[PDB]
């Protein structure tokens, strides 16, 4: 067996090694310490880390959102200390609970919640500026930076922009580790059952298509570990018997093959279309669909099924039935 | 009226639903699948004794050459012809196209099958900073074993058959990423070092293992031209040589397990 | 037909059963023993799915669909229409999964490299398992299986789902879905630091190993490093159906009410009630 | 935290759909014998001689009954409320006809709302019908009651703890999530769609595409409806000890015909009955009940679908003694 696939054997230690950045160096913070038993499955260092504006800014920015949420969610078991612990998961900072439109909602009803839903973006467009600066600081393509300005996109549309399309705050995301989980039903039940939203479909398909990528790449680099196949970025210059070896297993598995800077490049692919795909489907929902499951009835993609308890009419349409 | 509706039964999501079709295999296949052609084409075949096209296929199938211009000097520009050009011991062993190949002499020391390598750079893989990257603990004298882990510098190495085949003297680390990647052994009755890659070994507290070879086949463990360095091709001559012993080490190896 | 470096290691051997037998190329394709069971039973699954989909009411592609037995027939063997046909696509489907998995060890062996991919793969056919086979018998019935159909086996994750009132309250549901996001996360920073790094923009020089480490340590303040991150690339995404198949399990044989009222051992503490 | 094989399981929808119950056997067991304490029939009498109405002084509405029928009824009217109390608990002990305590004209009441399900509400309660034991269950308040706020435990004959009682503002939450099957969503279904019939339970649209005018702004009704009809289903699952698949296909939840199952008709008449007990019969009663009755707003306990219910899809699982005392309804 190839021992080193699962984890480092002999450690090896020495010097604290740095790339100098076009600059910031000197943000740097912290003495490089060294796990042992991190050793065994990753490097063993931890730390330094660079400091810099955008990063300060998004610690700032990002500190203030968690104040206001963890603030309300304090006051909703009344400051008490053992319910607040107990409770945690349950307590929520909401949205508007009622149709003010577009209307900027009362601090109790939402009008936290858009504060926080604020800070929380500027925390994360902070955050960018960093991942984007960095790789150019190092000298590096931005690929990370576009990668994660779809992620962002994807929570600005189910935080600000479909609650804009739409016209009402009522729509956004909740705060809370329930909170925001139960909304996920609520927006499906309201939008007519999301499974039968094609964009929801994508999504899952290039969300499962990661877990199928990063299993198959993940182990196919292990497969050849012992031809180094790690180091992808020289296999890349230079193309060696790793990945060769690596890209005949797949041909000869599934019949044509990638390279390994192109299997790289699904993958990142695959990445990015989760979150875009997200967000074409939440930017149709509302604006353009109301009922997906109708939606596709009306397009003929729906399928259909016997009754096995008879079937039942809607009693409100009975002659002579109630309201 | 609709939000939405566009005209008879034509509504905006339906259109985005086949636009965003387009998009995907647009970027799979005029994209991904050409990034995926930029090593090992155009394929290969034999040839007919009149031919004299371009083969429109080939040129459609291709990306744009592009090439990297690499951190210490020079360029590599792909897709380009790279040719298998050096010899193979390997006979067909069916007249049909579809037929494995079986090896002429030795595949251990002929280079096929599991043993085959690349025709990587001769050149030495190299730090950010323009050192040797894959070096003995010799040379990479601020390197040293994290404490707590078996120094296996003075245990024997034990082939497949059982037998004592070395000892080992140093370990060769990777200063870009810290990392041991090789063992070195004197090779008993030999007046030979070998390295060995540390994926082939079982590290034990009083012996290091050595399943892929039998104690007689480290003798033709690939040779370096130095001894305090190794090239980005010898890296692939050495690894390959305990990968082809996976399968060939003994006559058994090459057939059904069951 | 053959990559530019690719006859030096069309060798034989290499076989788990059959030796020279099937040992041989048709096109790219390796056959090999198990690359002829796997299209045996493709075969015969796709010709019940045809014949099956031919007794139904629909040929339009997203509203077919092929379902198990009524809950009534129990363990047993159904009529063809009323699950049968279900029953013998779904061992044409693991024979064929089974025979795609073992086919790769025999191209990993002839190639001389590690076993991993199909290990990996043995995963997702796990999975597949708990929810078509381990957890009908454990309820008792082949019916509690899913539909073969497009979207009817949404309305199948739909239901069940349902059943237990919020299935996202389901601890081994909430483990999976950070294992999937996390992954999805992971492979996008993978394929994105490795493109960066070969691809800088320019004329720029490609970077190094140096570079890959220096930039995660500078945004996040640690590195796993090369290597390391394939292996944790290969754990989240098994994890995904490894932590996934004991929730999925629980529902039923486990535990029969909704999936929130479970968290009652955590809100239920007398100390705090 | 977890419940051992082997589930009882049952099918509701077409094969391969995953609809139906899942039912843990010693928890079915348990109500099974709870419900199984529901009194059997007093021995019939016969109908000798003169209608109450002449007999008696101060019978309004079992007048036309015989005295032996009369009291027959009286003797079960009292095992079903106030066993422990005997028939004191509502008569001056030294006349029969005083109005004195409140037990009596509640009891009156409650006399006319028993017979209004059995006659009314037959959409619902069918041919099986309600008896005073339905919710009462042998004590004079119901162990199920709800209030205008949450309240713990929902067995009143539990004691609370601190936080749960109403006083304790940091046990809110908790109130509120038992009340919905554990769930956060932060809603009270019983104030928003049982006590009365302001609130509209379907929310979910009937087109494909957003019909204008409906569909943007204020004209829209806010997703929090959404939540709260999601915690009214909850409860309502809760409240029968059933799962959501029992009354629906999950594909579309707003579907009838084959989507819907006979179960859910019934609960939409359930819904209808819950209201107007509410609003007719035992709202109405803070009027007439002691302040020790009465909630914090100064509303009369009130029924929702688990008084009745009480975890079991047919209350009592389907008992009836409608034949055994019609006195209390169909009445004719
Ligand atoms: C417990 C939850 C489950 C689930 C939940 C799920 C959801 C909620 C969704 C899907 C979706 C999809 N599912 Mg389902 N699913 C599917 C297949 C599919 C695809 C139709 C589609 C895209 C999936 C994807 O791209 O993954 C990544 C794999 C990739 C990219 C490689 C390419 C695979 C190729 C697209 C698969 C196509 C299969 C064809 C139907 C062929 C069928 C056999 C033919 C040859 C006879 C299979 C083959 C299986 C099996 C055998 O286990 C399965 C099991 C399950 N799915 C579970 C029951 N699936 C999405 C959909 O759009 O539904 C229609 C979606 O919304
Ligand atoms: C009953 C409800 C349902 C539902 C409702 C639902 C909704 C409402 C939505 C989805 C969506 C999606 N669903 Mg669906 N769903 C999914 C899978 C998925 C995902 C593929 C996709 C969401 C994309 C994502 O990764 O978000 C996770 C990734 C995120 C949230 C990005 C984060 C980026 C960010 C920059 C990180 C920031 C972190 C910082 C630390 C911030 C902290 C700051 C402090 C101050 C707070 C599966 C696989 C299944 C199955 C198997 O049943 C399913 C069933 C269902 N979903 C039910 C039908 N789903 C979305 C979609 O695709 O719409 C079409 C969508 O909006
Ligand atoms: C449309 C769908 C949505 C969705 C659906 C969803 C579901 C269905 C579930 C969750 C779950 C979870 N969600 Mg939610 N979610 C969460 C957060 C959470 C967590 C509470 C939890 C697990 C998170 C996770 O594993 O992600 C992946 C985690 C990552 C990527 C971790 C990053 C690792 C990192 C790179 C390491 C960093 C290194 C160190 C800093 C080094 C230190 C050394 C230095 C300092 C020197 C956030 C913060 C946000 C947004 C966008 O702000 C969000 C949006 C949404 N979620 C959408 C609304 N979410 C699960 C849950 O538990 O529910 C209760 C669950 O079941
Ligand atoms: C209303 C109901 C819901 C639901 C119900 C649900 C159920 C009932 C289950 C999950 C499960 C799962 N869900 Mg949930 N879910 C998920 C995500 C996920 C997955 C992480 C996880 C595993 C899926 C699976 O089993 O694939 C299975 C995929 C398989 C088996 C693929 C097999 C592939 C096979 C080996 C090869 C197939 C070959 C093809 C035929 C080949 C075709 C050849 C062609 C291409 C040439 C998210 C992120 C969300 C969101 C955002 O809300 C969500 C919402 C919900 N889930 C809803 C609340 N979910 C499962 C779980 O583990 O939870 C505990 C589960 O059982
Ligand atoms: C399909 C692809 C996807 C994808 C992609 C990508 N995702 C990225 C990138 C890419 C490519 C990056 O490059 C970027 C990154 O950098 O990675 C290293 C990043 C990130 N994805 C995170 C989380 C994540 N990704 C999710 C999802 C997806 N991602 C989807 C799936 C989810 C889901 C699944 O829920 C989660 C939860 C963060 C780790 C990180 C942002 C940090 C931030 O935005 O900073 C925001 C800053 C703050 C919150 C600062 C405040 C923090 C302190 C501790 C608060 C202390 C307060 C205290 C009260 C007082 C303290 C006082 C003090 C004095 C002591
Ligand atoms: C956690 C890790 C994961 C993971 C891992 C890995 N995944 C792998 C590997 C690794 C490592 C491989 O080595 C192997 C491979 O070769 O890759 C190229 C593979 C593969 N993953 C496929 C699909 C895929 N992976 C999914 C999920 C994950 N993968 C998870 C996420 C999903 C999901 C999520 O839905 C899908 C659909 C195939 C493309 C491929 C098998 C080919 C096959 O088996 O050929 C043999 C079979 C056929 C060509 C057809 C067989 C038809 C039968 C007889 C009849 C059909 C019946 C069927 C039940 C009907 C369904 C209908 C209805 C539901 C619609
Ligand atoms: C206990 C077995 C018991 C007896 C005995 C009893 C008797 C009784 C009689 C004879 C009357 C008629 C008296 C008159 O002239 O008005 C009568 C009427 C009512 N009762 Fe009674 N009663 C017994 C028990 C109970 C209990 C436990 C209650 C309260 C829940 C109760 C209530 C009433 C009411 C109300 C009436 C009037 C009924 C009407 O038709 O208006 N009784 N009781
Ligand atoms: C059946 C004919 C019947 C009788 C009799 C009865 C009596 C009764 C009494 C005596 C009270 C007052 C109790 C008190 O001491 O305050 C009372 C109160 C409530 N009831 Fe009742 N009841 C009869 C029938 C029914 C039925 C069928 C239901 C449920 C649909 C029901 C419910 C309630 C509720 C709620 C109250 C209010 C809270 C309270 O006062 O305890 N009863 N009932
Ligand atoms: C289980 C937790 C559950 C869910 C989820 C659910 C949802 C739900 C929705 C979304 C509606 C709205 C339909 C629309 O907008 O047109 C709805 C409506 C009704 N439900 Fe339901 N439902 C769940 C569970 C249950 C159960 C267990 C039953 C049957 C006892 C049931 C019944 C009903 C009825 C009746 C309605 C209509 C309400 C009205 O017309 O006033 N549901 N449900
Ligand atoms: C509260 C709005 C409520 C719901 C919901 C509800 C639902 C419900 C269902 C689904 C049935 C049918 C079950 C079946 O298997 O067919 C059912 C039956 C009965 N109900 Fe009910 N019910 C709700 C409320 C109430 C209340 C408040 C009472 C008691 C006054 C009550 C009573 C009954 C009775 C009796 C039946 C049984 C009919 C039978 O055929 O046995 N319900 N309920
Ligand atoms: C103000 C006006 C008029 C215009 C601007 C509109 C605007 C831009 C609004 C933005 C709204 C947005 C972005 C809303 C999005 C909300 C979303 C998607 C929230 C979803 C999830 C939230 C969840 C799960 C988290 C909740 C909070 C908690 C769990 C507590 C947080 C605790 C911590 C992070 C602990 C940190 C500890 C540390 C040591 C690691
Ligand atoms: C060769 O490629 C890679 C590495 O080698 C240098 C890394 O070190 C990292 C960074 C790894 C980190 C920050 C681990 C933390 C956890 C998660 C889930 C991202 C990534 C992404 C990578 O792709
Ligand atoms: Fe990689």
């Amino acid at each position: 067996a190839d021992y080193q696939t699962i984890y480092t054997q002999i450690q090896a230690r020495g010097p604290h090694i740095t790339v100098s950045g076009e600059w910031g160096d000197n943000d740097r913070v912290g003495k490089p310490f060294y796990s042992y038993w991190l050793g065994k499955i990753g490097d063993a260092q931890i730390g330094p880390i660079y400091l810099g504006a955008s990063g300060i800014a998004a610690f700032a920015f990002g500190s203030t959102a968690i104040l206001i949420i963890l603030f309300n969610m304090a006051a909703e078991v009344h400051f008490d200390p053992l319910q607040f612990f107990r409770q945690f998961f349950w307590l929520g900072l909401y949205p508007p609970k009622a149709q003010y439109g577009m209307g900027i909602p009362p601090l109790h009803d939402g009008g936290w919640w858009l504060m926080a839903g604020l800070f929380m973006t500027l925390s994360l467009g902070s955050w960018w500026i960093r991942v984007y600066s960095r790789a150019r600081a190092l000298g590096l393509g931005t690929h990370i930076a576009w990668n994660f300005a779809a992620a962002i996109f994807f929570v600005l549309c189910i935080g600000c922009i479909h609650p804009t399309l739409v016209g009402s705050w009522s729509e956004g995301v909740p705060f809370g580790i329930w909170p925001h989980i139960d909304w996920l039903t609520a927006f499906s039940i309201r939008y007519g059952n999301f499974y039968y939203c094609p964009w929801h479909g994508f999504s899952i398909g290039f969300a499962y298509g990661c877990g199928l990528l990063f299993a198959a790449h993940g182990a196919t680099i292990l497969a050849v570990a012992r031809f180094g196949g790690d180091r992808e970025i020289e296999q890349i210059t230079d193309r060696g018997t790793a990945v060769e070896r690596a890209a005949l297993f797949w041909r000869w598995t599934i019949g044509f093959n990638a390279t390994i800077e192109s299997v790289h490049r699904w993958g990142w692919f695959f990445s990015l279309m989760v979150m875009v795909s997200a967000s074409v489907g939440i930017l149709l929902t509302g604006t353009f669909v109301d009922n997906w499951y109708l939606w596709c009835v009306k397009h003929g993609a729906a399928p259909d099924y016997p009754a096995y308890l008879p079937a039942t009419p809607d009693p409100a349409s009975l002659p002579g039935a109630p309201k | 009226m609709y939000h939405g509706a566009l005209a008879q039964h034509l509504d905006i999501a339906q259109l985005v639903w086949y636009a965003q079709w387009l998009v995907i295999w647009t970027v799979v296949l005029l994209y991904l699948r050409r990034e995926d052609r930029r090593e090992g084409y155009p394929l290969v075949e034999p040839l007919g004794l009149v031919k004299l096209a371009p083969e429109d296929g080939q040129v459609y199938e291709l990306p744009y050459p592009k090439t990297f211009v690499l951190p210490h000097g020079g360029t590599v520009t792909v897709p380009r012809r790279r040719p298998e050009t050096r010899e193979l011991k390997l006979a067909q062993t069916d007249g049909f196209e579809g037929a494995p190949l079986q090896p002429t002499g030795n595949p251990l020391v002929d280079a096929v099958g599991p043993a085959s390598y690349a025709e990587r750079a001769e050149v030495v893989d190299a730090t950010v900073d323009g050192k040797a990257k894959i070096v003995p603990l010799r040379v990479a004298t601020d390197f040293s074993i994290a404490e707590g882990d078996v120094d296996p510098r003075g245990l024997p190495v034990v082939a497949a058959d059982g037998v004592e085949a070395g000892t080992v003297t140093d370990l060769w680390v990777d200063r870009s990423e810290h990392y041991f990647r090789y063992l070195e052994l004197s090779v008993a009755g030999s007046a030979r070092t070998a390295l060995i890659p540390l994926g082939f070994c079982d590290v034990k507290k009083d012996k290091i293992v050595v399943t892929s070879i039998l104690s007689e086949q480290f003798a033709n463990v690939p040779r370096l031209q130095s001894r305090d360095q190794i090239t980005l091709r010898e890296e692939d001559k050495v690894s390959a040589y305990y990968a082809g012993g996976l399968l060939y080490a003994t006559p058994e190896r090459a057939e059904s397990l069951l | 037909a053959l990559l530019s470096f690719e006859r030096k290691y069309r060798v034989r051997g290499g076989t788990l059963i059959g030796g020279d037998l099937f040992d041989f190329w048709v096109g790219p394709y390796f056959v090999g023993f198990f690359g002829v069971s796997a299209i045996f039973f493709i075969f015969l699954g796709v010709s019940l799915i045809g014949y099956a989909a031919s007794q139904g009411p629909t040929w339009d592609p997203f509203a077919i669909s092929i379902n198990p037995p009524d809950l009534k027939y129990g363990l047993g063997a159904a009529p063809l229409l009323e699950g049968g046909f279900w029953q013998a696509i779904t061992v044409c489907a693991l024979g064929a999964f089974i025979s795609w998995m073992l086919r790769e060890v025999e191209i990993s062996r002839k190639l001389g490299i590690g076993w991993h991919v199909p290990l990996a793969f043995c995963v997702p056919i796990f999975m597949f398992c708990v929810l078509q086979v381990f957890r009908p018998l454990l309820l008792g019935s082949w019916g509690h299986a899913f539909p073969y159909g497009i979207l009817s086996h949404l309305d199948w994750v739909n239901n069940f789902g349902y059943q237990y009132l919020n299935w996202h309250y389901n601890p081994g549901h909430m483990s999976s879905v950070s294992f999937l996001f996390v992954n999805a996360m992971a492979l996008g920073l993978h394929g994105g630091l490795i493109l960066s790094v070969a691809n800088p923009g320019d004329g720029d020089k490609v970077k190094t190993a140096e570079h890959e480490n220096q930039y995660f340590r500078d945004v996040v303040g640690y590195s796993i490093g090369a290597l390391s991150i394939h292996r944790l690339g290969l754990f989240l995404a098994s994890n995904i159906f490894l932590t996934g198949a004991f929730g999925t399990i629980a529902s039923g044989p486990f535990w029969t009410r909704g999936w929130p009222e479970w968290w009652g051992w955590w809100l239920d503490i007398p100390f705090w009630s | 935290c977890f419940e051992p094989p082997p589930a009882t399981t049952t099918q509701t929808g077409f094969r391969g759909l995953s609809m139906g119950e899942v039912l843990h056997p010693a928890t079915v067991k348990a109500k099974k014998e709870r419900d199984a304490q529901y009194p059997p029939a007093l021995a019939a009498v016969k109908a000798e001689g003169p209608p109450v109405s002449q007999v008696y002084k101060n019978v309004k509405v079992l007048g036309n009954l015989t005295e032996a029928e009369f009291l027959r009824t009286m003797t079960a009217i009292t095992e079903w409320v106030s066993p422990q109390e005997g028939c004191t608990y509502c008569h001056d002990e030294n006349n029969l006809a005083s109005e004195a305590k409140y037990p009596y004209v509640v009891a009156r009441r409650m006399l006319e709302m028993t017979r209004a399900i059995n006659t009314n509400w037959t959409q619902h309660v069918a041919q099986t019908g309600v008896t005073c034991y339905t919710c009462h269950r042998g004590t004079p308040l119901p162990p199920y009651v709800r209030y205008l706020e949450p309240t713990l435990p929902l067995n009143n004959r539990e004691t609370p703890t601190h936080v749960e009682r109403v006083e304790t503002r940091s046990g809110y939450v908790v109130r509120l999530a038992k009340y919905t099957a554990y769930s956060a969503l932060n809603y009270d279904p019983f104030t928003m769609f049982l006590a009365n019939d302001k609130r509209q339970v379907r929310v979910v649209p009937q087109t494909a595409l957003p019909l204008v005018g409906v569909s943007r702004g204020k004209e829209r009704r806010p997703l929090s409806d959404a939540y709260a009809t999601f915690a009214l289903m909850m409860s309502i699952s809760d409240s029968l000890g059933t799962n959501c698949t029992f009354c629906h296909n999950a594909q579309t939840f707003e579907s009838w015909g084959k989507k819907s199952t006979p179960q859910r008709a019934i609960a939409w008449w359930g819904i209808r009955m819950v209201r107007d007990l509410n609003m007719n019969y035992l709202a109405p009663l803070n009027a007439s009940l002691p302040a020790s009755r009465l909630g914090r707003q100064g509303e009369a306990p009130q029924a929702d679908c688990r008084t009745c219910h009480q975890g079991v899809t047919k209350p009592l699982f389907g008992a009836s003694r409608l034949k055994d005392y019609p006195e209390l309804g169909p009445i004719k």
